[PDB]
DNA sequence: GTTGTAT
DNA sequence: GATCATACAAC
DNA sequence: GATCATACAAC
DNA sequence: GTTGTAT
């Protein structure tokens, strides 16, 4: 455990100093923050709101990645650093769980936060520390987040593993890559309407 | 360059505008009525979700919803202003006896905002439909909203002490008010004190009603001040932390987090020693922890420099007939009972003439299904409906309604057990109207109804007192 | 630790996140529907405000009431989201044909954005009035709300081809779609055009419906782009500011803009020009004034002596937004697909939208008058035999009793039996009964003209047509973008 | 006549809907409450001679505000920087950009609070400008107005009413922003009990 | 600085 | 959505 | 209330 | 960069 009067503006963080039990969760605002950060046993929980949609690193200018004050936040929480500097000997967390909300929109922060860990931290997904909540998210109590997807001893995590790199290589660049026509097909391909 | 150009003093215009903002900041907007305890917004947003129909039996509404509504009806702002009273009315640690129940993110102690209205749905609380009760029942008076296009009470009924239960604040023009809270129970038992002995004292009112009772609990250090206040409406009180080191319940209007922030800033100056450590392990079903330092030294001076230890100054200041007035105890006491006898009377006769009205049609009906054979053939006869009612008032002496009444008469009301089914309601009515006519004619029933209904409300809405007073 | 913990496949959840959003924004948000033209915040304001009775015969009303049960009824999104859409569609360069009435700062063609929502009042628009009449009359399916305890209306019945007439784009993913405004009364001659000859072209349709028609008006550069849309869909439109040259009082050039490109701000060029004249980037410019009143669009673009104002004008035209093309695209969902359809496929599609929303009334509208008159039917035989009826009544204990004998004796349905039962005294009058006659008259006609309706195609066809001519004869325009060679 | 021809760098501030004109003895420079109205005059305000100024929120009550944080506010500094007159030792009537500040906040009693607080500041930090009759006050019959509606009704000076600020004793002038607006609570709670008719 | 209705 | 200044009284 | 970055396609 | 629905 810490003790404090140590020294991100958001990103309520835990008590604990063990990047083995203490656990991170990337809400999407501070509508789904307040409600996850008034009951997440501050001990080996925090929190740590994305603001706005995260920026898609599979067709971004690294200068306008390096720019977004977003994804300078969630690093600067877990505490790897990045590129030529990633430790993940150095991760203030084994459990980074993505938490959005339950619509569509917070299935599209998904695959934005997925593409940008895969892309720039991919020793961290190699390693098994990603999961992503399974709610049955501001539309609801303390007590109900805590007892639902919070709680260790309930709630049901999702490890996101991958199997074949190429495949996934391959998938980002379909979906979330430069080449619309490719994500067209794609859509047109598995996409059942009516 | 203009035509019709005037001159205007620069004085005058100073003095007109500022009183202009003056009086419209005190008496509709940052001051409460003495009566029902509410400012304009909160009052606004009571009696829309009432007419919105988020009673405490039907389901929530989304806030969104509703602040549309209060804003495009009643209360002519912006929704952060609305939605943000509508928050404090909803959080545990803001009001003594919270006016709404909410659902979704609405705060926390620590200063976290509420969710956005897009998120978070409410509907008033069940003692909150104390404050309405009998609204319809013309026991209050209503007027023009701002738009012109709609109608709302200058006051609600107000089943219970609003005002001295929940508090009052603050920030006005040339003057502030600073109300705190009490137990519902404590409260109503001196407003039954008063109702049986007028010629009680402060000293005697005190015995049922110690003092504040702040939603957080903590302890209220001294009593001198409390007397102080409930006499000249005007005082001082101290309010420190409940600790075992541990603090378990935090002073009025007090953060956990910014006392955390500031004894930490303390702590990184040369302010006091033995800060070994200071976390704060709160749940979602209690509360903030804290060798040689003797700590009782450096407890003695955390309360005495940091915020665990703060003042609270009686200032009762409230809108009495229109005008701010700084009010005592009994002078609240006694505007309150006032208010609530008015309603009790305006309710009694407002039964009371619709009772009346029911049996005078009742009286006709019951002619009519007596004599169905010449009613029926009257109208037969008759060629227009406004004949059809000349003939039957001039034949059965009947009044204009009552004549309208049976001309309104559905054909399955001609049947048998109709004429019995009116009269067993007739009879009840008499009785009703009887009944009725005592209450307006005896002040005494009307003060015990009063009562009555007061007790009814601590039994189903009192809390067991939270703060403890010391000395 | 947890407990049960389960194992996601990367590219496996990826794949499934991404085809949700993907579908959500396609067919839910991004494309509007070919049927209404609509998208579904556009749809939910209508319907909402129709709810609201904002009706053009009605007063405004605030605006934050009604985004606040649009967005608490219909449209799970948020509060800005709603307003902002709404405010666009009060807007007379935004929409071809406005849809709403507002109250107040709606914002300005130069960037300016609508008062905050405490200050602005709206309703519907006469013409949008087009977009539900009868809606009541069971012409447009409905499903459940977000909540799932209100209930929307899947389309609207839109009487006015809305798709074309006020285009549409047109972001989504994968895809997005760009449709321009047309005039309403050519619109309209041409779904007309299409009903009467089915072996219409093309050519023969752009006969009545030459091309866009932006609500700012300006000019069209090349019609082979045009000829191109309508046939595949898919085409570029030169567009350009109507313009014209001006002598100052001193004696020198002077450029004027009168009618800039559709979605092009006056200010944001203004601020081009400048940028690029102060850059040396173009020369020859005296000054640039915006004489623009609230009457009339003014962009004066003095020239220096000695100085073709041709050559600068023709600068600004390939270097600024003065002059820009337009992307057809005329995507829209179809039987719940997107597709990418031609001018015809959008036009057939309006028409049998239209031919279905009038039998469904025609429907609506009988089976209504045959029920009343069924209930006329009783009322007149229990107007006939009050005597006996009365008897029966109050000669019965219980009303299934009395409604039993009734029926049973004067051959009474219980719909019918219960309707002399619920008779006031006030209807047993001399004149009451050739009054429930004429009605019952009149019934027995409408259910022969509806009956006739629903029987000859011939005549739905004829209903739609006459009622169209009628929509353009109340609220058609008269063309504002020039189209030239 | 004199007018501007864009093109200039003028290092105005960013809002400000600045007129055409560069004549300090015809253009008009209007003081509005928040965008909402601003977008209204912005747009309908005869772009000639008519700039638009929109003030956010409460204007610092210079009274009771510290120098050095009056020389902090943006809201102010913006005001002093559309005139072009300078601050304290610096004030030149002789250089205003406007020789017509037209005070037009909203016809609320919030709209009379700003209106007192600019008045303060054009009487304490612009004296000058007042003492040579520039401050006028809109006299409507404003976010809930159309383009058409602010012009024809208080921006046309061919039917639109105005009243010129005048000051008659400066010591009662001095008195009178010393009681209303001054830091003594107890004086201001005096005259708003001796001077108000509920 | 902090409390709460306001721009 | 989050965050920014400010009036107003009173510790 | 005003502003701040972002997804998404096409140009 | 700009467009228009979304976070
Ligand atoms: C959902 C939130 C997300 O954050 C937003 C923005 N940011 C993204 C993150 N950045 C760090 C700071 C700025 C933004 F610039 C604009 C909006 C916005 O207009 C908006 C709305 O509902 O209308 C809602 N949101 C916005
Ligand atoms: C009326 C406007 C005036 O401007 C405002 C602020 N500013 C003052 C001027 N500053 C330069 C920039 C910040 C502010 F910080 C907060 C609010 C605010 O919360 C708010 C509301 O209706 O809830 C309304 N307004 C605010
Ligand atoms: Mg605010
Ligand atoms: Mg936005």
């Amino acid at each position: 455990m810490k003790s404090g009067l140590e020294i991100p503006g958001k990103l309520a963080d835990c008590s604990s100093n063990n990047p083995a039990e203490t656990e991170l969760f990337i809400v999407e605002g501070d509508s789904a923050g307040g409600s996850a950060k008034s009951g997440r046993n501050r001990e080996f929980q925090a929190i740590l709101p994305i603001r706005g949609k995260i920026l898609n690193v599979e067709k971004a200018s690294m200068d306008k990645i390096l720019a977004n004050e977003e994804i300078r936040s969630l690093f600067t929480a877990m505490g790897t650093g990045f590129g030529a500097e990633f430790d993940v000997s150095k991760a203030r967390y084994q459990k980074l769980v993505l938490m959005t909300d339950a619509d569509v929109d917070g299935a599209h922060i998904r695959t934005l936060l997925l593409t940008l860990i895969y892309r720039y931290m991919k020793p961290i997904l190699e390693a098994g520390y990603v999961y992503i909540a399974q709610p049955p998210l501001g539309e609801m109590d303390d007590h109900q987040l805590w007892e639902t997807t919070m709680d260790p001893e309930h709630r049901l995590m999702a490890r996101v593993s991958v199997d074949d790199a190429a495949e996934a290589d391959k998938i980002f660049d379909m979906l979330m890559g430069d080449r619309v026509e490719p994500r067209r097909e794609f859509i047109e391909e598995n996409a059942v309407y009516s | 360059q203009d035509k019709n150009l005037v001159n205007v003093n620069l004085t005058k215009e100073m003095k007109a505008s500022f009183i202009d903002y003056a009086m419209s900041v005190i008496v509709a907007r940052a001051l409460p009525d003495v009566r029902d305890g509410l400012k304009p917004v909160h009052r606004r947003i009571l009696y829309g979700m009432n007419e919105l129909g988020v009673t405490p039996d039907k389901p929530h509404k989304k806030s969104a919803r509703i602040t549309g509504d209060v804003m495009g009806k009643y209360h002519p702002h912006g929704d952060s202003s609305i939605y943000e009273a509508m928050v404090r009315m909803a959080q545990w640690w803001s009001y003594r006896y919270m006016l709404v129940d909410g659902h979704g993110n609405f705060g926390s102690m620590d200063g976290d905002s509420a969710a956005a209205q897009r998120y978070t749905e409410a509907r008033m609380s069940k003692i909150a439909l104390e404050m309405l009760r009998d609204i319809n029942k013309n026991t209050v008076d209503f007027v023009d909203n701002y738009d012109a296009n709609e109608r709302e009470p200058l006051v609600l009924p107000a089943r219970f002490p609003n005002l001295l239960v929940n508090g009052a604040t603050g920030i006005a023009v040339g003057m502030a008010t600073n109300i705190p809270p009490h137990n519902l129970g404590e409260t109503i038992d001196a407003v039954k004190l008063v109702m049986d002995n007028p010629e009680v004292t402060t000293k005697d009112l005190m015995e049922v009603l110690p003092g504040p009772d702040f939603p957080t609990g903590a302890l209220v250090m001294g009593k001198s001040g409390i007397h102080k206040a409930y006499e000249t409406g005007k005082g001082s009180i101290v309010l420190r932390s409940r600790t075992e080191i541990v603090v378990t319940e935090f002073p009025y209007m007090v953060n956990k987090t910014k006392v955390h922030e500031h004894i930490v800033r303390l702590v990184q100056e040369k302010r006091i020693e033995g800060i070994t450590a200071v976390r704060d392990e709160s749940n979602r079903e209690g509360v903030f922890v804290i060798r040689d330092a003797s700590a009782n030294v450096i407890l003695n001076n955390l309360f005495k420099m940091t915020q665990m230890q703060t003042n609270f100054g009686f200032n009762m200041l409230a809108i009495q007939n229109g005008i701010p007035k700084i009010l005592s105890l009994r002078q609240i006491l006694d505007a309150y009972i006032e208010h609530q006898k008015e309603v009790v009377v305006r309710r009694t006769r407002f039964d009371k003439e619709k009772a009346e009205a029911r049996a005078h049609i009742l009286e006709g009906l019951l002619i009519a299904l007596d004599h169905i054979d010449e009613v029926i053939r009257i109208i037969r006869a008759s060629e227009t409906d406004a004949e059809a009612q000349a003939e039957l008032m001039s034949k059965f002496k009947l009044s204009e309604r009552q004549s309208q009444a049976i001309l309104d008469m559905r054909l399955r009301r001609l049947t048998g057990l109709e004429r019995d089914k009116i009269q067993s309601e007739y009879d009840d009515l008499l009785a009703l109207i009887a009944d009725l006519a005592d209450i307006l004619a005896k002040p005494e029933r009307v003060s015990q109804i009063i009562k009555d209904e007061l007790d009814e409300v601590k039994r189903k809405f009192s809390d067991k007192r939270r703060t403890e007073l010391m000395v």
